[PDB]
Parts: structure tokens; C-alpha cells; sequence
């Protein structure tokens, strides 16, 4: 079971 | 399988 | 077993 | 079985 | 195949 | 079927 | 078969 | 061969 | 042992 | 065939 | 052994 | 296992 | 064969 | 033989 | 060996 | 003997 | 002979 | 082993 990736977060309102 | 941090959101203003 | 890559942080408002 | 990258968020106008 | 995720598009001011 | 990454978000108009 | 990463759009200027 | 996508340039000001 | 990719830091107060 | 990353684009005049 | 990757440090405030 | 390093804080002001 | 990644451009001054 | 990334420059001060 | 592109550096003002 | 990344700089004083 | 990867460039005076 | 390159630190002002 190879790993993913985590994801990048948003700009802030 | 070791995965990924997610980031943070950034701060309003 | 390959390992994964982290996220990157938002930008502030303003 | 390889996994993907994620993309980045475009910067705020002015 | 874990596919990434698409990055949003920035705001206007 | 080895994984594809994703596409870069633009700067807003 | 390995693909390959996409690129990062420039900044604006002033 | 799955190959990548070429970024944009800045805009003027 | 494959090795494991590193946290990235948080915007300042 | 494996695959070729793409060009990180200009900043603007 | 593959190495891996390290981070970014985050952005000063105002 | 050569790991990453870590990423450091912003400052405030 | 694997391929490389290509870098980023530096920031303008002020 | 897998070869290694590069680091990225800093920000300038204010 | 497909090689990768070196950065431009950043503009004075 | 496959090869370590580098490490990132900082911002400035 | 698999690919060595481009150099970052520099912050402009 | 093709090790990589390790960024600059920035300026003050």
C-alpha cells in the first residue's frame, strides 16, 4: 500500500 | 503507509 | 513502500 | 501503483 | 490510480 | 495504471 | 510508465 | 507518456 | 526503510 | 517512454 | 533507500 | 532512512 | 530512465 | 542512481 | 538524460 | 548511494 | 543515466 | 550521487 499525497490549503477570507 | 500532512487555512483580516 | 508528500499553508487576507 | 501530486491555489488580485 | 487535486483559481478586488 | 498529478490554480483577475 | 509534474504560473507585476 | 502542463506568464500593471 | 518527507512550517502571529 | 515535467512560467512586465 | 523531502518555512506577519 | 527537516515558524510584528 | 524537474524564478526587488 | 532536489531561496526582511 | 530548466533571477527596481 | 535533497533557506532578519 | 534536476534562481538586487 | 543544491538566506533592510 503505497502512500498519497496531502492536500495544500486555502487563502483566507 | 505513511501519508501525508494537510495544510492549514489561511487567516482573516 | 514509498512514502507521501505534505501540504502547503494558505496566505493571510487582508 | 504510484500516486499523484495535488495542485497549488492561485494568489488574490488587487 | 489515486489521482491530485485541482487548484482554485485566486479572487478579484 | 500509475497515477497523474494535478493542475496549478490561476491568480484572479 | 511514470508522468510528470505540471508548472507554476508567474506573479503579477506592479 | 503522460507529460505536464506549462504555466502562464504574469500580466502587466 | 524508506524515508519520510518533512512538516512544513506555519505563517507567523 | 516515461514523461517530461513542464516549464514554471514568468513573472510579468 | 529512497531519501525523502523537507519543508518550507512559513511567512512573517504584519 | 536519511528524513527530511523540518520547516520553521514565521515571526510576528 | 527518470527525468528531472526544472527550478523557480527569484522575486523582483523594490 | 536517483539523484536529489534543490532548496529554495528566502524571503528579504522589511 | 532529459535535464531540467534553470530559474531566471528576479528584476531590480 | 541514492542521493539526499537539499535543504530550504530562511527569510531574513 | 537517469536526469539531475535545475537550480533555483536568485532574488534581485 | 548527485546531491542538491542548498538555498540562500534573505536580506534585511
Amino acid at each position: 500500500p503505497p502512500a498519497i499525497p496531502g492536500i495544500p490549503g486555502i487563502p483566507g477570507t | 503507509a505513511p501519508d501525508g500532512k494537510k495544510g492549514e487555512a489561511g487567516r482573516p483580516g | 513502500g514509498i512514502p507521501g508528500m505534505p501540504g502547503l499553508p494558505g496566505a493571510p487576507g487582508k
